[PDB]
């Protein structure tokens, strides 16, 4: 609603391993992101940087699956999927389709 | 905070036959079935 | 035990709501702090040994649950038994209570779905619980007979 820590919020992300779900009081950044950084000593991209909340605190649901390693590297040229999602929100159940 | 930006219009792409998703959990096969719901305007 | 004593709208069903920012009772905002018309929204209950019956804590739990149309996990306490085939009983796949001869099928379930209904709106696809395969049911009182 306000997305300033004075409200519940939920947050979906993959970070590189799993899905965690979180709906809890975070105090968001002006700017959240995921940082993947690239090595030069091998042509490996990693995840390295997670400042998407200021805090996390007060809060009830949590769900992580289990891991996964996808390729986050950079792919040059067309895209070659597409992903639809449809999020509902509907008497108390966030419903989404995939 | 990152700040090297370029602002730009908002653009805008007609979405068309999209935003249809399955309405319940039941096996329906060789049915015109009708539903009213939220939907994604085609 | 805190109950929340004021709120600037009714819920909607289903919906928690744990903020604390101070509800602006009067029209002018009083930045979010404790004053004059505008108070905390949480209130803590009052729960005496010796206060009156309509005071008591109650404990209340409600199970919310939806019959018969997805993959059921939770089953009653009822043990189960071998079905007769070819042969019409009073069947019961995971909870309902009809009359008919069963028989095998080939129809493609979903993983995420559980029954098949009809034209007719009545169960013509099931899928046996314990072991995973896909059937069809048809009725035993069938069929015109004149004389
Ligand atoms: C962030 C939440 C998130 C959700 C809700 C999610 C759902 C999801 N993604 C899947 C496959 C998959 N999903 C992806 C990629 C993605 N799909 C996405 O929603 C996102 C955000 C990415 C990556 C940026 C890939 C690569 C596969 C399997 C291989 C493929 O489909 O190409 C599957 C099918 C799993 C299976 O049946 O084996 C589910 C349920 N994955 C997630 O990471
Ligand atoms: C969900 O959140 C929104 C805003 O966070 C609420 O909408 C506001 O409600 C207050 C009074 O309750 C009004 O003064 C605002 O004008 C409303 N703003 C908007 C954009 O609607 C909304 O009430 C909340 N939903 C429920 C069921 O309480
Ligand atoms: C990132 O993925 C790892 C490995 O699955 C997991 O342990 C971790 O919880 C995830 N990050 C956060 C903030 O949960
Ligand atoms: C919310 O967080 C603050 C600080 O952690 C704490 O004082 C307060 O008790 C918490 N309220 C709930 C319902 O958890
Ligand atoms: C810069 O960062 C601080 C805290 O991270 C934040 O309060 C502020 O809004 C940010 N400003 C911009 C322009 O991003």
């Amino acid at each position: 609603t306000t997305l300033d820590s004075k409200t519940q919020s939920l947050l979906i992300v993959n970070n590189a391993t799993n899905v965690v779900i979180k709906v809890c009081e975070f105090q968001f950044c002006n700017d959240p992101f995921l940082g993947v950084y690239y090595h030069k000593n091998n042509k490996s991209w990693m995840e390295s940087e997670f400042r998407v909340y200021s805090s996390a605190n007060n809060c009830t649901f949590e769900y992580v699956s289990q891991p996964f390693l996808m390729d986050l590297e950079g792919k040059q040229g067309n895209f070659k999927n597409l992903r639809e999602f449809v999020f509902k929100n509907i008497d108390g159940y966030f419903k989404i389709y995939s | 905070n990152l700040t090297t930006r370029t602002q730009l219009p908002p653009a805008y792409t007609n979405s068309f036959t999209r935003g249809v998703y399955y309405p319940d959990k039941v096996f329906r096969s060789s049915v015109l079935h009708s539903t009213q719901d939220l939907f994604l305007p085609f | 035990y805190l109950y929340r004593l004021f709120r600037k709208s009714n819920l909607k069903p289903f919906e928690r709501d744990i903020s604390t920012e101070i509800y602006q009772a009067g029209s002018t905002p009083c930045n979010g702090v404790e004053g004059f018309n505008c108070y905390f929204p949480l209130q803590s209950y009052g729960f005496q040994p010796t206060n009156g019956v309509g005071y008591q804590p109650y404990r209340v739990v409600v199970l919310s649950f939806e019959l018969l149309h997805a993959p059921a996990t939770v089953c009653g306490p009822k043990k189960s038994t071998n079905l007769v085939k070819n042969k019409c009983v009073n069947f019961n796949f995971n909870g309902l209570t009809g009359t008919g001869v069963l028989t095998e099928s080939n129809k493609k379930f979903l993983p995420f779905q559980q029954f098949g209904r009809d034209i007719a709106d009545t169960t013509d696809a099931v899928r046996d619980p314990q072991t995973l395969e896909i059937l069809d049911i048809t009725p035993c009182s069938f069929g015109g007979v004149s004389v």
